[PDB]
């Protein structure tokens, strides 16, 4: 890494990153567990350990 | 009672017909001939729709009548009267209070006028009320007469003319397709888009963030400019809301007036002239 | 299992307490201007009985003004003022009729409030309502007539005088007064826009509201430069009575 | 005779406004301003400068590739022939994914690329609902513009989002096309057992129609009282003029009553969101509450009920 | 500068920035190690 | 071959937007081609491999 | 054949606007290109070429 | 055969905008035929010429 | 005729040259759609031979 | 049998704005005119004479 | 009218007029071709 | 000059402007000679 | 004096790595066409 | 121009070039391990 990356927060406000980064990571956390519900990744309605619906 | 600053208003004259007659306010209302005329109709509109609720289609004693303010329904008569005036029972108590409501709306709309020559301003609200009652007339009047018989019109119940609509609508198969009401349609969605940028946009300046003062003229200007990069302007915006929902209604009335009297097929075929040009 | 309440029902519901609600509110807000009411009920009781209606009066909102130019409340306690007419009959309702000259009276549609004596501004905080001479920066736009040097006709077509600048809007760019050399008493006065007519071929601005010799008595610009909003709302008042005072056929009725 | 106020009859020029100054961590506009001599007979000739951060321009991004992926498809689906293209425009569309995929991402060739337009518009929206809030909060300005487009937004969402996946298939979500669309529309109704009978239907068209009765109402009320400077409600707010009185007082002897140059925009703000609101509500009960909005309506003691003219005999009875 | 902060400043933030970034990531790691122990996925 | 004058670019072109332009369009292309690659035979979360969850329960 | 004075298109053609519009255009026919390819017999994505990855 | 003065075309059309409007228009032109001829019986990309490359996998 | 090019005293030459070169694109845009959209169609006739029967 | 002051025209209509909408008319006309008969049994491209071009492949 | 002077207006009406001549030289012998090559009435 | 070029500008753009376009006149030959070679299409 | 405000000596600069930079594009260009017809001749 | 000085545009570069091609050597060693894993060709 470049000795002076810590120059971005010269030109970059550092509020409005943290702030975009943040929104972009919870938004982005939501999408990719939507993502793996909708295939046999799903875990809420694998019946794993068992079916609950099932026992009544 | 009076507005705290209205008694200055209060100015005898600007009357269309009757003078001092009836040149007078009933609490807030202003009266004058055409709330005297305008009364009158409503009234007796009023009573003959709660008496057309109490005996019901087939008199009072049968299972249908019904005071259900969903089911209540007065409606026109069958198509087989033609022009003429059906018997009070058989559809001729709409007929009657279908002109005591084109007479309160037209009264309502001249009071308007007399209210707008006393306080010295536009006639843009009587005429834009215009519009409306002139669909209403479409519907109950001229495209009645056009096909001649005034049972085309709609029944008056909250939702019985519900059912009208639908099978009007789908006596041409797929009523979306006709091109009047697309455009109609497109201009209802643009007026309600409109309508809460105009609102927002008020209350956003006058009502700005804590510790703010009041906003200004080149915030609003600049607020949309940094959006779409276009603002109408503050004066623009009312010209434009108006001339939305005025169209909204004029290609109303022009997309039931051309269903039955100018067109009889389903509305996608009309699109066939498009796919029919010779160029493809 | 069957039952008859079902979520559909529920929520319908449930929209209608929300929108009780929310029209309760809504006419609180409407009564930030004109309450209490002017009636012969608080008259009679002495003041005691302050006529509002339902629901009640909100708590007062504070506007805070830019450029240091003080606080608005609302609702607000604001001052009776005479007015200028007698009633044409004592009945309750009944209109009332202006005392003198109507045009002149202040009453009608020739009425208005004292709006502030000061003049809206610019966000940069300059007064915002100028004539061209004042503003330099500002041209007509190609395509459109200079309306400076236009002759000014009244309601009966006779000559009023000749626009002398036009006064424009320096945060909205537009013309929103002309200035009018009135050649009756050589004072310059404003003339609305919206009270303005251009016939651009023969270079003359129609004015229906008024007469030309009802130019003489256009209520007057205390700074030649700028306007006070106060001001504002006396000239387009004036204009406005004549809508109704102008002409005695204005009066009314058709028949 | 009198001036309508709907065109500018003279149009005058000044150079050209920047914008009110933004703060620090906002980026330049953009744009050399430029004057329309048409678009200033009916409102501001001025068009630019633009704002364009990083939430716009990623807003931009995601939305044309949301609208190319659409029009490639409709062009493909007419075998590339520009012609029949433009014969066959309001006809062709972008189709939701088979009912055999149900939620799964489902092929290339046959409901990826409308899983892929539907994701990457939402995402174009919901940046450009943060631009809408960015842009007040950089002005100083309350949020009331962002809090009315979430409420369409809401509405958006439940037609091809919240529903389709409580409803288990993307099938159920609605076709990119102009009539596809409008086929859509009225076959909800249909197979949903008549949209009429939907209490939040009804409700979401008196807010419709309300909205344009308020608009014509206030839009024409501020015009009749342009001549006294009533189209500058900033200050007819903070400064009650003859605009504002005369205004009131024209309803209140009309109808009764009145509101205020302030709250006319509050009763505006409602009326066009509740059409929103109510319309999502709708759409989100139908399907996973209601299966047939009639039989619910007969249910409730809604439906009317008719003299018997026509009848048929059903031929699964027989 | 255009930011308004001095250098020391960017200084002190992007090691601060820096830092926390790697432990949220650290925390994303911790995550999918234990999500691959219970449902490896390729 | 690269140009020793390459630099003065950042004369032309404002270092900020071309940050962000590059951000924003790098994010739109990586959720693109993750999605372009899900829906085709190439997708890895709905191959069974390592094995089916779906058939344990 | 060229011309030896067509440098001085720079003093007609804005070297900034020119460089902003040719990556833009660039980029969008590429995006373009991979679409119209992907759409026809020459996809190499769904050609289960080398193998399908798709387990049963 | 041309004029000789026809070079004073650019004292009337301005030579920006005509460059401008020519690149435009030759990039719109040549998108447009290119799919007007994929259209057609000359298609080269889907003819399976020299081979198809679906064929192999499927 | 002999007084014709007076015509260049009325009427904006700059701008007939652009409207003649606006309206003959779209025009030869027209017609070349128009003749596709018909028998004498060159492109779609299997002239000289079908490519597409070539691939098969 | 024309009028000898029948030029008096040009001092009551712009003698620019007629010719502009005589030129514009004229080609909607045109464009019209033939649009309208390529519509009828008179079309002269689809009819196959000479020869049915398709025909040929 | 325009700001054209008359010696102007002859000019440029030269060029037009020789121009628009080569112009429909090419249509006709583009069309002459196309009647050799598909004949359509 | 109605676009503000004297006379010899006129001139000097005129000749590049011709000169390069009779270059891509050129390029478009030679592709449709290729296309004939390898896809006759009348 | 110029239309866009670059000097005649700059215009030079600019077009020299201007041209540069695109002959290495479309370079790049043949290589990758070079590649993909050896993978999948289309003609 | 922009408003960045000679000197400035010169040090942006050098650290706009090696966080560029760190990002690259990132989507390299990517694509190594997709293609070692799923080959795509
Ligand atoms: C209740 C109202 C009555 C209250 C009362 O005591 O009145 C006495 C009051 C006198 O009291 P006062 O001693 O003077 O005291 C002063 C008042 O208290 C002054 O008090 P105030 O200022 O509070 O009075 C205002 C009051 C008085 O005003 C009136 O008198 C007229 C009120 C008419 C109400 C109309 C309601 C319409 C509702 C339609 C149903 C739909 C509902 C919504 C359904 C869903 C929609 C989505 O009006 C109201 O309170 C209600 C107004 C709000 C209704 C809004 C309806 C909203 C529907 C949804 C729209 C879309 C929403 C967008 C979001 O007024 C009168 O006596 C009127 C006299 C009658 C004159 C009739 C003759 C007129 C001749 C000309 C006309 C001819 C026709
Ligand atoms: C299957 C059925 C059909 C269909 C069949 C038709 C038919 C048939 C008609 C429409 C009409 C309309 N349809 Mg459609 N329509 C369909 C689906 C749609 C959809 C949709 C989202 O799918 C929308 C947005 C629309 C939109 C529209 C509008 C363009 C238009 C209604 C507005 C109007 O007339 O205003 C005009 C406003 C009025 C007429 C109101 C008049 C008010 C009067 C003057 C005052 C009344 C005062 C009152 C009594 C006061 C009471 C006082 C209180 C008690 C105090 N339709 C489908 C596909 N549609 C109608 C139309 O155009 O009518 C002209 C019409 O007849
Ligand atoms: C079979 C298909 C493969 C696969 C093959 C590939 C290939 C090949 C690549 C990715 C890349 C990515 N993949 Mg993948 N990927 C798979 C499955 C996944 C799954 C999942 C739920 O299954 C997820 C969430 C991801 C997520 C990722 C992201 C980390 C990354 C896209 C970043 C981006 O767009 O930045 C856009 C933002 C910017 C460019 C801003 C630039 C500024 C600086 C330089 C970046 C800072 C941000 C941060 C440090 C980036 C983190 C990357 C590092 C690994 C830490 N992949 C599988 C198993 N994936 C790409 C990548 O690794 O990039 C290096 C890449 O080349
Ligand atoms: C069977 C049908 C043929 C085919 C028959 C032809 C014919 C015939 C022609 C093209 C032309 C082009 N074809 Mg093709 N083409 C085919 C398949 C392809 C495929 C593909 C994915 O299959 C691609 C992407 C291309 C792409 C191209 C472009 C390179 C070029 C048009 C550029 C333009 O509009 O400039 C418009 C932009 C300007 C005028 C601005 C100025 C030009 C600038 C300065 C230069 C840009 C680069 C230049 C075009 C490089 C050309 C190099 C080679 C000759 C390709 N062809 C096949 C195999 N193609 C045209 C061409 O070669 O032009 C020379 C052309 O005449
Ligand atoms: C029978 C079916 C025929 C056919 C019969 C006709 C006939 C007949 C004509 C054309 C004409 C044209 N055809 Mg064809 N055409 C066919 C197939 C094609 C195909 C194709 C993919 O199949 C293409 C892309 C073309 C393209 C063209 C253009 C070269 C030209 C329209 C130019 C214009 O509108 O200028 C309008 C723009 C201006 C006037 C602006 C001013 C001048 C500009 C700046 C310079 C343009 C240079 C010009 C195009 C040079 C070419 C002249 C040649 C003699 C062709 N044809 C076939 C095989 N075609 C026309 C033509 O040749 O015009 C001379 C014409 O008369
Ligand atoms: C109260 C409910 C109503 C409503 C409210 C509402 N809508 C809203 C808002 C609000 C309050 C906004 O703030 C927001 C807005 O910004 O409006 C101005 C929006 C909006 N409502 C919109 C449309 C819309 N709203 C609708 C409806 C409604 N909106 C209701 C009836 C409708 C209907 C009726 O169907 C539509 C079609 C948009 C105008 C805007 C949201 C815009 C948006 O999200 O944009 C991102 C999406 C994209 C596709 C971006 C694409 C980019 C463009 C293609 C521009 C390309 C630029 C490019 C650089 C060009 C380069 C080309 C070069 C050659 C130069
Ligand atoms: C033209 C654009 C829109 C518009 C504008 C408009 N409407 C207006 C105005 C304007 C400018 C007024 O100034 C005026 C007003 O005063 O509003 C407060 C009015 C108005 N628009 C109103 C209603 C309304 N407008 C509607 C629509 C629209 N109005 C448009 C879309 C609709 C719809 C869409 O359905 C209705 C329900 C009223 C609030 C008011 C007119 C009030 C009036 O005329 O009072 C006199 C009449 C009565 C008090 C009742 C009369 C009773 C009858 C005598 C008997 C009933 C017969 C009726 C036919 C039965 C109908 C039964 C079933 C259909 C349920
Ligand atoms: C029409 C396009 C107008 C336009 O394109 O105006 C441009 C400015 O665009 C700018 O600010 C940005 C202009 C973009 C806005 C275009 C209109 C947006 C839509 C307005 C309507 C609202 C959208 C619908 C809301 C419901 C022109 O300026 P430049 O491109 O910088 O170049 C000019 C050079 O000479 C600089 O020296
Ligand atoms: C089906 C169930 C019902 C559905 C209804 C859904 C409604 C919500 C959906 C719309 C979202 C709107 C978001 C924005 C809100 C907003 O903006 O409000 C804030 C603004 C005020 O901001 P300001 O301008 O003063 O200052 C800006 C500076 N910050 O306006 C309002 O105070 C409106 C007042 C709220 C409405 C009151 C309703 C009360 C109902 C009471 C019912 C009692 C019944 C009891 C029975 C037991
Ligand atoms: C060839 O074309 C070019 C390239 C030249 C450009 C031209 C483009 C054109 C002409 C485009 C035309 C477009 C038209 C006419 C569009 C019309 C569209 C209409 C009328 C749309 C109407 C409604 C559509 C709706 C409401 C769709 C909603 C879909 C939604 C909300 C989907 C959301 C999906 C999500 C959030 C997916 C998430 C994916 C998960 C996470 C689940 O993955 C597992
Ligand atoms: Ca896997
Ligand atoms: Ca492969
Ligand atoms: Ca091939
Ligand atoms: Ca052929």
């Amino acid at each position: 890494m470049n000795a002076n990356l810590y120059k971005i927060w010269l030109i970059l406000d550092p509020r409005r990153v943290l702030v975009s980064i943040v929104a972009f990571q919870i938004v982005l956390g939501l999408l990719i567990h939507m993502i793996v519900l909708s295939t046999d990744l799903n875990w809420l309605d694998d019946n794993i350990p068992v079916s609950y619906q099932a026992l009544g | 009672a009076m507005l705290s600053f209205e008694k200055k208003y209060r100015v005898r004259g600007g009357t269309l017909i009757g003078g001092d007659l009836f040149d007078f306010w009933v609490g807030p209302f202003y009266v004058g001939f055409f709330g005297v005329v305008g009364f009158c109709f409503t009234l007796l509109g009023v009573l003959l729709i709660v008496w057309g609720a109490t005996i019901g289609p087939t008199g009072p004693t049968s299972d249908l009548q019904t005071y259900n303010l969903w089911r209540i329904s007065i409606a026109p008569p069958d198509l087989s009267y033609g022009l003429r005036m059906a018997p009070l029972t058989e559809g001729g108590l709409w007929q009657i209070i279908t002109i005591c409501a084109a007479g309160a709306f037209i009264s309502w709309a001249l009071r308007e006028v007399e209210i707008c020559r006393k306080l010295g301003i536009g006639f843009h609200v009587p005429f834009a009320f215009s519009f409306a009652i002139g669909a209403y007339l479409v519907l109950v009047f001229v495209r009645p007469l056009l096909m001649g018989a005034w049972g085309h019109g709609f029944p008056y119940g909250i939702l019985s003319h519900l059912d009208w609509v639908s099978n009007v609508g789908y006596q041409f198969l797929h009523f979306h397709y006709n091109p009047a009401h697309m455009l109609a349609i497109s201009f209802f969605f643009t007026n309600c888009l409109a309508l809460s940028m105009h609102g927002s946009l008020i209350l956003s300046v006058t009502n700005p963030q804590k510790g703010e003062p009041v906003k200004t003229s080149e915030h609003e200007n600049t607020f949309f400019r940094d959006i779409v990069g276009y603002s109408i302007g503050a004066l623009a915006i009312h010209r434009l809301g108006l001339f939305l929902a005025l169209s909204a209604a004029f290609w109303s009335a022009v997309c039931i007036l051309i269903s039955g009297p100018f067109w009889t097929r389903g509305w996608p075929e009309w699109w066939n002239w498009w796919l029919e040009l010779p160029l493809w | 299992i069957t039952h008859y309440i079902d979520a559909a029902q529920i929520t319908i519901w449930a929209f209608w307490l929300f929108f009780f609600g929310l029209i309760i509110y809504l006419r609180r807000e409407d009564k930030r201007e004109g309450y209490p009411l002017d009636s012969d009920r608080t008259e009679r009781s002495g003041g005691r009985v302050k006529v509002v209606g339902f629901p009640d009066l909100p708590d007062p909102k504070t506007f805070v003004l830019p450029h240091n130019g003080g606080t608005v409340v609302a609702p607000r306690v604001e001052a009776p003022v005479a007015v200028n007419a007698t009633p044409f009959s004592p009945a309750p309702g009944s209109p009332l009729v202006p005392n003198g000259d109507p045009m002149l009276s202040g009453f009608g549609p020739a009425a208005s409030p004292d709006r502030p004596k000061h003049c809206d501004l610019t966000f940069e905080g300059l007064p915002k309502i100028v004539p061209m001479r004042v503003a330099k920066e500002f041209s007509i736009a190609e395509g459109d007539p200079d309306p400076r040097g236009m002759t000014v006709v009244g309601l009966d077509g006779e000559v009023a005088g000749t626009v002398s600048d036009v006064w424009v809007d320096r945060s909205e760019p537009q013309i929103r007064y002309l200035e009018v050399e009135v050649a009756a008493n050589k004072k310059k006065v404003l003339l609305p826009i919206g009270f303005s007519r251009f016939d651009k071929k023969a270079r003359k601005v129609k004015v229906d509201a008024i007469k030309a010799a009802h130019f003489a008595n256009v209520p007057t610009l205390s700074n030649p430069d700028q306007v006070t909003l106060y001001e504002e709302d006396k000239v387009c008042a004036y204009y406005a009575g004549g809508k109704l005072y102008a002409t005695a056929e204005r009066a009314g009725p058709l028949l | 005779p009198e001036y309508q106020n709907i065109f500018t009859a003279v149009q005058v020029r000044a150079p050209a406004y920047p914008g009110v100054p933004l703060p620090k961590g906002n980026l330049p506009r953009i744009g050399r301003p430029i004057f329309s001599y048409w678009l200033g007979k009916i409102g501001d000739a001025q068009i630019g400068p633009i704002y364009l951060g990083l939430t716009g321009t990623l807003s931009i991004f995601f939305g044309l590739v949301a609208i190319s992926i659409i029009g490639f498809n409709m062009l493909a689906s007419v075998h590339w022939d520009v012609f029949q293209f433009l014969k066959h425009f309001f006809w062709l569309g972008l189709e939701p994914p088979p009912p055999q995929y149900g939620l799964r991402i489902p092929p290339l060739s046959e409901g990826g690329w409308w899983l892929m337009a539907g994701l990457f518009l939402t995402l174009s929206i919901l940046l450009w609902w943060v631009r809408t809030y960015k842009r007040a909060e950089a002005l100083g300005m309350s949020q009331h513009l962002s809090w009315a487009f979430a409420a369409a937004i809401f509405f958006y969402l439940v037609l091809g989002f919240i529903r389709p996946v409580m409803m288990g298939s993307w099938a159920k979500a609605v076709p990119f096309g102009i009539f596809p669309h409008l086929d859509w529309t009225a076959a909800f109704s249909i197979r949903y057992g008549n949209l009429y009978y939907n209490p939040f239907h009804m409700l979401s068209i008196a807010f419709l129609y309300g909205s344009a009765l308020l608009f014509a109402m206030h839009g024409a009320t501020i015009l009749s009282v342009s001549r006294f400077g009533g189209d500058r409600e900033i200050d007819q707010i903070t400064h009650r003029g003859t605009a504002a009185e005369r205004a009131a007082l024209f309803w209140r002897w009309t109808m009764g009553f009145n509101v205020t140059m302030e709250s006319i925009h509050r009763w505006a703000w409602w009326c066009a969101v509740l059409t929103v609101i109510t319309a999502g509500i709708g759409i989100l009960l139908s399907g996973t509450v209601v299966d047939n909005w009639y039989l619910w309506a007969v249910k409730h003691g809604m439906a009317p009920a008719y003299p018997e003219v026509v009848t048929a005999v059903n031929p699964y009875e027989t | 500068s255009l930011t308004g902060l001095t250098d020391d400043e960017a200084k002190e933030f992007h090691a601060i920035f820096m830092q926390s970034m790697y432990a949220w990531f650290g925390l994303v790691v911790i995550a999918h190690l234990l999500a691959w122990l219970y449902r490896p996925w390729l």
